[PDB]
């Protein structure tokens, strides 16, 4: 949901 | 935001904040008054605490921004309330974070009764 990476 | 702070402590825990942390000990979603029961528990003694310093802020419903700098939580220039508000709650998470270890089901839905005595911030 709140992703930014990995 | 109650929303926004519940999405950042499972982003942080794992923990689902309804019902991990909303009725535990004597503090966590409805604190006021005893011992904390355990660190856990002294972590929302300590964002209640931190709120507290914030009389004209209402963090239940006013929404802040944060990003995340490789897993940092990072708060976002808002309102002076809003930056305040978001300080306090990438506090806790940071708490509960490091508590895990200690957290116990035990203290989930604890009883008012067993939390007597008023401890100052």
């Amino acid at each position: 949901y709140w992703a930014a990476a990995a | 935001s109650l929303l926004e702070f519940g999405k950042m402590i499972l982003e942080e825990t794992g923990k689902l904040a309804i019902p991990s942390y909303s009725s535990y000990g004597c503090y966590c979603g409805w604190g006021g008054k005893g011992t904390p029961k355990d660190a856990t528990d002294r972590c929302c003694f300590v964002h209640d605490c931190c709120y507290g310093n914030l009389p004209d802020c209402n963090p239940k419903s006013d929404r802040y921004k944060y990003k995340r700098v490789n897993g940092a939580i990072v708060c976002e220039k808002g309102t002076s309330c809003e930056n305040r508000i978001c300080e306090c709650d990438k506090a806790a998470a940071i708490c509960f974070r490091q508590n895990l270890n200690t957290y116990s089901k035990k203290y989930m839905l604890y009883p008012d009764f067993l939390c007597k005595g008023e401890l100052k911030c």
